[PDB]
């Protein structure tokens, strides 16, 4: 009762899926082996981070992607799949936002890159929309009881990243500079802004 | 469908398994692993077999225990291979045969899906809304923890797409929509048991109707 059905291993399956349809002519010569190159090449945080360090050092810059994402973003070339159809969410003194998809995985991959193992896990999945203040503590991140913590559920075509706070202490450093420190995590929401000592 | 993908909510799990900035490897653990977002995006704009939302559904296709013990990629292994099937690209005996093993795949559609609604309304920021309280057996994106809950319009997108309780079963019905941020007090959603704020859902236009 309640187990599982019999299984070939995972790879197996994986490549028999790839040269069924190779061996139909169905799949270009090429083609898997360069969206592997573009998910871990291209598609990336870094990217997302030159976008926050641009919107902190350039005014007019933050005001377009807090009212047109997509056009933002679009400046710098990163529109892409998964990331059409991009907005920016601005943390505050009084308001934390942090990104899910609860019903399954959605990210704005070129910017964020593909999600990490544990966003597309069922903890983060199942508890991050109701307790998110509990959840970020366990992950390392306190957020004090004087802010609201926001949660966007990626449910439809909207893909999201977060605008962190700037931190004290980064004044007048340099867009590479603050690149640095604009993590994968900052953007999805549940990290801020470290600046070492 | 109120399949067990359906998770938010849901009271039980441990500790998400990560601590902030910690490694996170590689973007792909096994050398398999590029392959079902790949493949599917051949079904997509290659083959033009299916639609995203297509996979989306057969993912939530999968037999419930089998959905939960399976790791994210190869839950899209099966789901595209199960959608190549169903489109009549590929068979289950040859990807068996290929496997040299067992390939089980989602359980077959037990709905047809449903149009785009007739009848919706064009909504404006800072408007109070309900999520409409009906149930959809087949594909819809809409997480129950909002049916019928209140709240306010942050966002009307300025592009529209397919219904997706339309396009997820590969009907014909699909129309356009505009989605919409919608607001939610965590308390209107989770009463006293959440330590949260706010929740923005991003709900297709014919989910919702005006608040009372
Ligand atoms: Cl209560
Ligand atoms: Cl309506
Ligand atoms: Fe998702
Ligand atoms: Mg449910």
């Amino acid at each position: 009762e309640n187990a599982a059905p019999a299984q070939a291993p995972v790879s197996d399956r994986a490549w028999a899926l790839f040269r069924a349809l190779d061996g139909k002519g169905l799949v270009p010569d090429g083609y898997v082996e360069g969206w592997k190159k573009t998910f871990e090449e291209d598609f990336s945080p870094r990217r997302g981070a030159e976008l926050v360090a641009r919107a902190w050092t350039d005014p007019e810059f933050r005001q377009l992607l807090l009212t047109d994402g997509t056009a933002a973003v679009a400046q710098y070339g990163y529109l892409g799949p998964q990331g059409e159809y991009i907005v920016a969410v601005e943390d505050t003194p009084t308001l934390k936002n942090v990104i899910v998809c609860s019903l399954c995985s959605c990210t704005a991959w070129p910017i964020l890159g593909l999600p990490p193992t544990w966003y597309k896990s069922f903890e983060y999945r199942a508890r991050v929309v109701r307790e998110p203040r509990k959840v970020l503590s366990e992950m390392g991140t306190e957020i004090a009881s004087d802010i609201e913590i926001r949660v966007y559920d990626t449910t439809a075509e909207t893909r999201y990243m977060v605008l962190p706070q700037r931190p004290a202490g980064t004044e007048g450093w340099s867009q590479e500079q603050l690149q640095e420190i604009v993590t994968k995590d900052c953007l999805i929401g549940v990290a801020i802004p470290q600046v070492p000592t | 469908m109120d399949g067990v993908h359906d998770l938010a909510g849901v009271q039980g799990f441990g500790k998400v398994p990560h601590t902030v900035n910690a490694d996170i490897g590689p973007t792909f653990h096994a050398e398999w692993e590029h392959l079902p977002y790949s493949l599917m995006f051949a079904g997509v704009a290659e083959l033009g077999a299916f639609s995203v939302d297509e996979v989306k559904y057969v993912v939530e296709r999968m037999e419930p225990r089998h959905y939960m013990m399976t790791p994210y990629y190869e839950r899209y292994v099966i789901g595209v291979a199960t959608l190549m099937v169903e489109k009549g690209i590929l068979t289950q005996d040859e990807l068996e045969s290929l496997a040299g093993g067992p390939f089980p795949l989602s359980r077959p559609s037990e709905s047809e899906g449903r149009p785009a609604p007739v009848e919706t309304t064009t909504f404006e920021v800072g408007q109070r809304v309900r999520v409409r309280d009906e149930y959809v057996p087949g594909h819809i994106r809409m997480p129950a923890y909002c049916r019928g809950r209140v709240g306010t319009i942050s966002h009307r997108t300025t592009e529209k797409w397919p219904f997706p309780d339309a396009i997820g079963h590969g009907r014909n019905d699909a129309g356009e929509e505009p989605t919409y941020h919608v607001k939610f007090a965590a308390e209107e959603l989770f009463g006293s048991d959440t330590d949260g704020g706010s929740v923005v859902v991003d709900l297709f236009e014919g989910y919702l109707e005006p608040a009372a």
